[PDB]
């Protein structure tokens, strides 16, 4: 007559959720954990709480020396970081040119 | 509930004192008992665990045993600082969740008794003037801790407008409450005498205001 | 040595949603069952559900199944309780607390200091403060009437008088709002010279009022 | 936000993420990665 | 797997095992169920937990790129930066792809070690006082109730307390 | 190797097995001869190859030195540049030889659990229908003739089929 | 530990035995001892010594910091050549704990699996003639004098000779 039993087994489940290894791809797992965020808010946003300096049309150039048309930044606040568009179109006015100008704006980078 | 444990249980210093829960088979017939203690307004305890295992820092005046559908905990040795609710719990197989008894409040015997101190405020002047009047009645210092209040108007009980708040513990362990009598400005007038009675164990606390 | 801090105390309207974290600091909590316990004024403890996020699980009581979701961020050492839908009912303070391994059998031994949630369909609204006028010693104080929610702080004279001060817990009425007094016990002689005033402090309306009381 | 980069801002605990490398702020790592996922639990067969 | 066992011997999984992530289904007079190895489970969560710490922890400081800008007759330079900035993002997008492959072969191998061991663990315990079925099964030569079983669970399995009782058993089917 | 059965308990490999990484040879009134395992080989196959791929995928986007000149006043960032395109050079060259170290002592011992794994197949279908005889071969209690081989390679071997003739060839042999 | 072995089924290690790092205990009636496996102990240290070398080999060309020096206004190769530097040598502080951190975990795994083996070489080689008692001592069914433990010890214990010795006292103990 047949005896008593105990048996060894693990845990199953119904996920779907996959993991690559070496040797296979797409194994189907129990329980895996995400770890890549690939999420953003698509938005320019205040760090901690500190509005950044955002140029709008105005290049570094034309802020500091005072391009008229860059009047929005006659004075401007205490900023986080900085935005400045690829080819901000009131840069200098008055044509010309701006000495070791890419050396300045490294240092405007730690004010 | 799923678990029932007796409201209230006391001793005093010293003594022992035991602390029952009822359970069933679904719960603490099959499964292990955990006992936390708790004091007002903090989190609870864990006390003891497995039935009858104890924290390392828990002292070895508790101790926990269960048998069938039940189960005990016991302080040996009460002081005064275990005064405090006490939580059976275990897993329940049906519910296929954790569940608690209703919690017992251990009192320890032996705290003198404290009659409360009254004070008792009229309506402000100011108060008059934007048409309301409320009769502030703060009780102090009393021990056990609970009080019962009525109003007085004149000579006659008010059935209207009373609010008193729930008795809290002081700092200095005994309790305090107050009730709120709340009149138009006209019914002040009305009368010539208010009274706030403060009834604690039988003796009675009288203060009144007269407008 | 583990601690569970947890997030601060929630006022909440009839049908809305709260959702209290529990972070654990001092260490993880990753590989250990951290379960909610809620208990409604006066009553008892009561389970509502619980996760072991490395394990992998996540429990739910039957009387909460639905209405609640309880979820874990193994990168930031928190779990979270959303409850949904909240009602009266659902005032009360709610502990995290951790298991003494990855599930939910074992004897909960750590716990976070809890979450007061108070549901009310009562508005915000500053106090207004009445004095309270006046041998040995004296009593005079303020009334802080009509507010929500709580809490409101009262000092006296700017700080500078701490003794004798008694500020008595709320009574809420049934209108919904609070109403509170505090009372300071002085030296009779010390009133005709010394100035009372009772500073009143309601952050939720960002009402701050001073009131003199006089003889 | 607590990180931004050119694109937009992010709210996140993830070690890492792929949105742009020239992030401010406390950012995960950034990596080119389309997909990063830890195994934890057993394999799962039908 | 490495270990033969999950998909291996044992042909699949439990859904019915809920509260471990390895552990027993018995069967005897007092009747069925399942009950979790929480030790073996215990260990493997710490063991995952310390490694999903452990390679968060060695990425913390890697590569933060910073932008720097140049002129037109800068090209060289600007030439190398951009160079310097990928190398080091294609280097760290490396070392966190092949970790994270490397460490999901190892940890779907070490779920596989941890139920070979349980069984093990068993078959060790019970010698010739069971028969092994071949399917991660025993079958008991003597009367095995709930407190023997949990015996077996635990670690605490009493072989000479079932020695003769079992030994009388085998005798009587090897005798046919 | 790790798991004890490649150049282990199994003293050698076989130059007669040609069809497969790993499999059996048989013996029976029949005859004998060799017959590939082919689902643990090809499981191992595509295992290897896929291996290979995930080594070359990884390594697809590495370092590309690119000439630059710089005049001779400009020995600071000349200087630079050399060390940033070695130092890519170097991390990339020791990621290459490292991983290929790492990865062929794991597909040696993969091969080695392979044959582990085959061997226990074998044992647990058999159970005390056959003797093991320590070197990786199994003597049968009953006559085993080929049909009765192909179950054991295709896991489908019948052991209540076989239990009485093997209980008698047991009891024959244990009674002396 | 993956093998199961060490910490395992054998419940702890023997502060008796100094001159190997996996042996053997005898007991019989010439006495009881000690003695190392050589054999796997010498292969162990091999492989252990053949890590270290390879660790130490693959770290010898790593990046070397330079003093370079710019003035106030060339901050911009200045911070690139400290974002260089930096760059590298987080990378190889990576490198050095990730290695240091894998190879450990696999260096405590490789003792299981020697002890692992060497208890199933001798499981293997003893068959049924002596009982496993499953805490790594086997209990022999014959006496097992000094040469014979010693022809356990070095693989060439002779089954055979012993085999109808076990077999009558496995039937007495059977028979009961
Ligand atoms: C998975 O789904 C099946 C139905 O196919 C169900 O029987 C089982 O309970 C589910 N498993 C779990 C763990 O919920
Ligand atoms: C893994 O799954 C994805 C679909 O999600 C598929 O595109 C890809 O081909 C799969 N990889 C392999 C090798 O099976
Ligand atoms: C193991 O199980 C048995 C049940 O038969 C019990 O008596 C014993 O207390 C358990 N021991 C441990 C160490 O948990
Ligand atoms: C396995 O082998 C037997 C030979 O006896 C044969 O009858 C059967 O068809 C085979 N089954 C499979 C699944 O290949
Ligand atoms: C192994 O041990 C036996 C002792 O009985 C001895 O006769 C023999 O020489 C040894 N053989 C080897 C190969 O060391």
């Amino acid at each position: 007559d047949p005896g008593d039993q105990i048996c060894i087994g693990y845990h199953a489940n119904n996920s779907t959720e996959q993991v690559d290894t070496i040797m296979e791809k797409n194994v189907t797992v129990t329980h895996a954990q995400d770890i890549l965020e690939k999420k953003h808010n698509g938005k320019l946003c205040d760090l901690d709480g500190v509005k950044p300096l955002i140029l709008r049309d105005c290049s570094v150039a034309g802020w500091l020396l005072g391009n008229p048309m860059c009047d929005e930044f006659i004075n401007v606040p205490e900023w986080s970081y900085i935005v400045e568009k690829a080819n901000p179109v009131n840069d200098l006015c008055y044509p010309g040119d701006f000495n070791d100008y890419e050396e300045l704006k490294h240092l405007l980078s730690r004010i | 509930s799923a678990l029932t444990q007796p409201p209230a249980v006391s001793g005093t210093p010293g003594q022992r004192v035991t602390i029952s829960c009822s359970g069933s088979d679904s719960n603490i017939g099959r499964r292990s008992v955990n006992w936390y203690q708790q004091f007002p307004g903090t989190a609870p305890k864990l006390l003891i665990y497995s039935n009858d295992q104890r924290p390392s820092v828990v002292p070895d005046r508790f101790s926990g045993s269960k048998s069938g559908t039940s189960a005990s905990l016991a302080i040996s040795g009460l002081q005064s600082e275990d005064e405090a609710e006490y939580y059976c719990a275990a897993w329940d197989d049906s519910l296929k969740g954790a569940v608690f008894g209703g919690g017992t409040q251990l009192t320890v015997l032996g705290q003198p008794k404290a009659a409360p101190s009254v004070t008792l405020f009229p309506p402000s002047s100011e108060e008059l003037q934007a048409n309301k009047a409320t009769l502030v009645c703060l009780i102090s210092d009393f021990y056990p801790g609970a009080v019962t209040v009525a109003w007085k108007a004149d000579s006659s009980p008010v059935k209207a407008g009373v609010e008193t708040t729930t008795p809290s513990k002081q700092s200095n362990n005994k309790y305090a409450a107050s009730s709120y009598l709340s009149l138009t400005p006209e019914q002040w007038k009305s009368h010539r005498s208010y009274s706030c009675q403060v009834t604690h164990e039988g003796s009675t606390v009288e203060k009144t205001v007269a407008p | 040595q583990v601690q569970l801090v947890q997030s601060g105390a929630e006022v909440k309207k009839p049908g809305s949603s709260v959702k209290v974290s529990c972070k654990s600091s001092g260490g993880t909590s990753n590989n250990y069952a951290i379960s909610w316990v809620r208990q409604a004024p006066g009553q008892g403890l009561d389970w509502m559900g619980g996760i072991s996020p490395i394990f992998g699980s996540t429990a739910y009581a039957q009387k909460f199944q639905g209405r609640v979701t309880i979820s874990a961020d193994i990168f930031s050492n928190t779990a979270y309780m959303e409850l949904n839908s909240l009602t009266s009912e659902d005032t009360a303070v709610y502990f995290c607390a951790r298991h003494g391994n990855y599930y939910y059998y074992s004897g909960m031994d750590v716990w976070g200091q809890g979450t007061t949630v108070t549901v009310s369909s009562a508005s915000t609204k500053g106090p207004s403060v009445f004095p309270l006028a006046p041998g040995g010693t004296a009593a005079l104080g303020c009334l802080v009437k009509d507010y929500f929610p709580e809490p409101v702080t009262v000092s006296w004279n700017s700080g500078a008088l701490t003794s004798g001060v008694h500020t008595f817990p709320a009574v809420l009425q049934s209108s919904g709002l609070y109403s509170l007094s505090s009372v300071v016990t002085v030296p009779s002689s010390s009133l005709g010279t010394q100035t009372y005033i009772c500073n009143v402090n309601h952050k939720p309306s960002n009402t701050k009022v001073d009131k003199r009381v006089e003889p | 936000t607590k990180c931004q980069t050119p694109m937009g801002a992010i709210n996140s605990s993830m070690p890492f993420h792929n949105i742009h490398p020239l992030t401010i702020g406390e950012c995960p790592k950034y990596v080119k990665s389309n997909r990063l996922v830890l195994a934890t639990g057993l394999r799962n067969s039908p | 797997g490495l270990f033969g066992a999950i998909a291996g011997f044992i042909e699949g999984g439990w859904q019915g095992m809920v509260d471990g992530w390895y552990g027993y289904h018995h069967s005897n007079e007092q009747g069925s169920g399942y009950a979790a190895d929480k030790e073996s489970t215990q260990k493997a969560i710490d063991g995952v937990t310390n490694k999903v710490n452990s390679i968060i922890d060695k990425m913390n400081t890697q590569f933060e790129a910073v932008g720097r800008e140049f002129n037109n007759l800068e090209r060289r330079i600007e030439n190398l930066n951009k160079k310097m900035e990928d190398g080091f993002l294609d280097v760290w997008t490396y070392n966190a792809e092949l970790l994270v492959l490397m460490e999901n072969e190892r940890t779907l191998d070490f779920h596989d070690s941890n139920v070979k061991n349980l069984y093990d663990k068993v078959r060790l315990q019970l010698r010739d006082n069971a028969k092994e079925l071949g399917n991660g099964c025993f079958e008991f030569y003597h009367k095995c109730d709930n407190e023997c079983m949990e015996s077996v669970r635990n670690g605490t399995y009493d072989y000479p307390q079932y020695s003769e009782e079992a030994r009388l058993k085998r005798e009587e089917i090897s005798s046919g």
